[PDB]
């Protein structure tokens, strides 16, 4: 009875997944063995950082990852869905009815509901990209996560995606919208209120110059040069010494004389900023300070790609040839001081639209300031989601999708003739863990809210077109409240993508579960 | 390398790396004007390994 005990070791972790969705989450503390914390909300994320002995669960691991890497969202429903359909099965084993007619039962329910999920569709985003018209999307995203944040993060998250998307419409051709697009930075100090949004990427470093910003002049020139500053020598060896103190004048003057015809060449050029990606010699320092030249490091390889897609600008692998082809072009850069130190941001204005931007995060509790920095991540790929793919659908959540789907499915139990009846009624029972789950979190009882779920969905009404109200979701309430409520009103919706790929993903990973009658293991 | 320090020996110096280039990529470029130019809807490919 293996097949029995290995659905009580995923109960296990069953329990672990039970307390993520929703608003009663929390993030887990795990401290890794090299001596660093790593804190997050996120369950997909968890799944790595946890040491998994049985290899059954990494099937289920598998296909959480997959959740976050197409569609971004929707971690917690696939593993959560995938769960409990090994329970509703555990009791067709005792039953006595075989797992190869559970697994065709399950093939024939997701068809029947792949097909209502047209049907489901309400609204229909326009694609607007309106500062307005994003916030529906991005607050149930955030929602379930962390509380208060959700109504002045919406305004944050919801800036900085139209800043980076174009003008067009009806065009699914050419992709705009990427996952890197959004980059999230934190610094000490602050608070939520006074978080404003950066058109581009933001800089926590020090200019280590005297220069502090460049002036208002409209096209400023950057160039990013991956050489090192210094004179000019082989490539091969050329290690400067010094062999006798008469050459020490002709070698201290020479390097001198050098850098600074080359910084000459490039400030004619108008050239005001200069990207080194490789450690700057004490005497370059020197001469850009009187040519008002910005002085720019960026050792790391991966910023210099999101800049070159902005401005415009080329690394050189060489140094003296300003070549004005490849030379970016930014509208105004400035330096102010935020979140308590003064720091070189990087911006726009009209021209040249940044497809990269930066949002700043101020506060003063060090672990919700990680908790943030992850759950923005989660809310990148729900602009991915707006394409071509059923990018305008969607479908209304808060557990309403899981128990409008109980009534048809029973409703196609009956009308399949043969043993199929028995794996079609429990995989819409599978679906109340969902409701379940928010409301015994919540503290709400079962015996209050569990029957009022049944009776918002199904009701007695003399005709064959439905009416009244459908739209009455799983109420997380925590004052008080009677029955339960609308959720057109605080308009919290399901994108059709979000929903139709978890359903694919589960199916298949409890289908592997149910498969395997035996598991052959060896210590190392 | 090659490092020229004035705009009249970027082109001296670099002749070197180009020379073997430049003889192949004009004999290239004058097969797509004297076959299949005037033939609309195709197209030419290098494999260049």
């Amino acid at each position: 009875g293996q097949i029995i005990k290995s659905i009580a070791a995923i109960r296990e972790l069953h329990q672990m997944c039970l307390t993520s969705m929703g608003p009663c989450g929390r993030n887990k503390i795990i401290v890794n063995h090299l001596g660093k914390i790593i804190i997050t909300n996120d369950a997909a994320t968890m799944l790595r950082e946890l040491d998994i002995v049985h290899p059954a669960v990494k099937v289920l691991v598998m296909a959480t990852e997959q959740q976050k890497i197409d569609m971004g969202d929707g971690t917690n429903l696939v593993m959560i869905l995938a769960g409990e359909l090994l329970n509703v099965s555990e009791k067709l084993i005792s039953m006595g009815l075989s797992a190869v007619e559970i697994i065709q039962g399950y093939n024939m329910a997701r068809k029947f509901t792949l097909k209502e999920l047209d049907e489901m569709v309400v609204g229909e985003i326009t694609d607007k990209n309106d500062k307005n018209e994003l916030l529906k999307m991005i607050k149930p995203v955030i929602s379930s996560k962390k509380y208060g944040s959700e109504d002045i993060l919406s305004e944050l998250v919801s800036e900085a995606v139209s800043h980076v998307l174009p003008v067009a419409q009806q065009a699914g051709e050419i992709p705009y919208f990427n996952v890197d697009s959004i980059r999230v930075v934190k610094i000490m100090g602050g608070s939520l209120s006074n978080s404003t949004v950066i058109k581009g990427m933001v800089f926590n470093r020090e200019p280590e110059g005297h220069v502090k910003s460049l002036s208002e002049d409209k096209k400023h020139k950057v160039a990013v040069f991956t050489c090192p500053l210094d004179i000019a020598n082989t490539e091969t060896k050329g290690t400067v010494l010094l062999h006798n103190a008469q050459e020490m004048l002709d070698f201290s003057k020479g390097e001198e004389k050098q850098i600074d015809a080359m910084m000459k060449e490039i400030a004619d050029m108008g050239v005001e900023c200069i990207v080194a990606g490789a450690g700057v010699g004490e005497l370059a320092l020197h001469y850009l300070n009187r040519y008002g030249i910005l002085v720019l490091k960026v050792p790391s390889k991966f910023e210099l790609r999101r800049l070159c897609r902005v401005c415009g600008a080329t690394p050189l692998p060489r140094l003296g040839a300003p070549t004005p082809e490849e030379l970016g072009l930014v509208e105004t850069v400035k330096t102010m001081e935020i979140g308590g130190d003064r720091v070189t941001v990087f911006k726009q204005e009209q021209g040249e639209i940044s497809r990269t931007s930066t949002i700043i995060l101020r506060g003063a509790t060090q672990n919700n300031l990680d908790d943030i920095e992850r759950a923005i991540d989660d809310g990148v790929a729900a602009v991915k989601g707006l394409m071509k793919p059923s990018g305008g659908k969607l479908l209304p959540g808060a557990g309403a999708t899981e128990i409008e789907l109980i009534s048809r499915i029973t409703k196609y139990g009956e009308r399949t003739p043969g043993l199929l009846q028995l794996a079609i009624k429990q995989f819409a029972v599978a679906f109340e863990v969902v409701p379940r789950t928010l409301a015994e979190t919540a503290g709400l009882d079962v015996n209050e809210v569990l029957p009022n779920l049944y009776a918002a969905h199904n009701v007695t009404e003399p005709g064959a077109v439905k009416t009244d109200h459908l739209y009455k979701g799983v109420d997380i309430d925590g004052e008080s409240d009677e029955g339960v409520k609308d959720i057109r009103e605080e308009n919290i919706y399901d994108m059709l993508a979000t929903k139709k790929f978890a359903i694919n993903v589960a199916t298949e990973a409890a289908t592997t579960v149910l498969s395997i009658d035996q598991i052959i293991m060896a210590k190392k | 390398g090659f490092f020229y320090s004035s705009a009249d020996q970027r082109d001296k110096l670099a002749a070197s790396e180009r020379k073997f280039v430049d003889a192949k990529l004009k004999k290239i470029i004058d097969l797509k004007n004297e076959v299949c130019g005037m033939d609309p809807d195709k197209g030419f490919v290098i494999i260049n390994q």
